[PDB]
């Protein structure tokens, strides 16, 4: 619903999988909070 | 201009190098749908 329509949009070429790699982050950081992205991998460093 | 197109005469390089060569700064804006060059520089892909 957010999503904005247009020739960049339709023609630039993006990476699937960082496309994937960050809509797994924004709901990750969303769960935990915190909004940084390197104190989260910080975080996931020790986590089990 | 008439430098950019001498510098990419000689030496057979693409013309934005030409231009970095003709005291221009790096330009943060993507031009034509792709990375910029400020982002290809530094952060393709960011480092951590």
């Amino acid at each position: 619903a957010k999503l904005v329509l247009s020739q960049d949009n339709l023609d630039n070429e993006i990476s699937a999988l960082s496309l994937a790699n960050e809509q797994l982050e924004t709901a990750l950081m969303a769960q935990t909070g915190k909004t940084d992205k390197n104190k989260y991998y910080e975080t996931l460093a020790t986590s089990r | 201009f008439t430098e950019t197109l001498l510098y990419r005469k000689r030496y057979g390089i693409d013309t934005e190098t030409a231009l970095m060569l003709c005291n221009a700064g790096i330009s943060r804006i993507s031009y034509d749908g792709q990375l910029s060059h400020f982002d290809r520089l530094f952060n393709n892909p960011p480092l951590n």
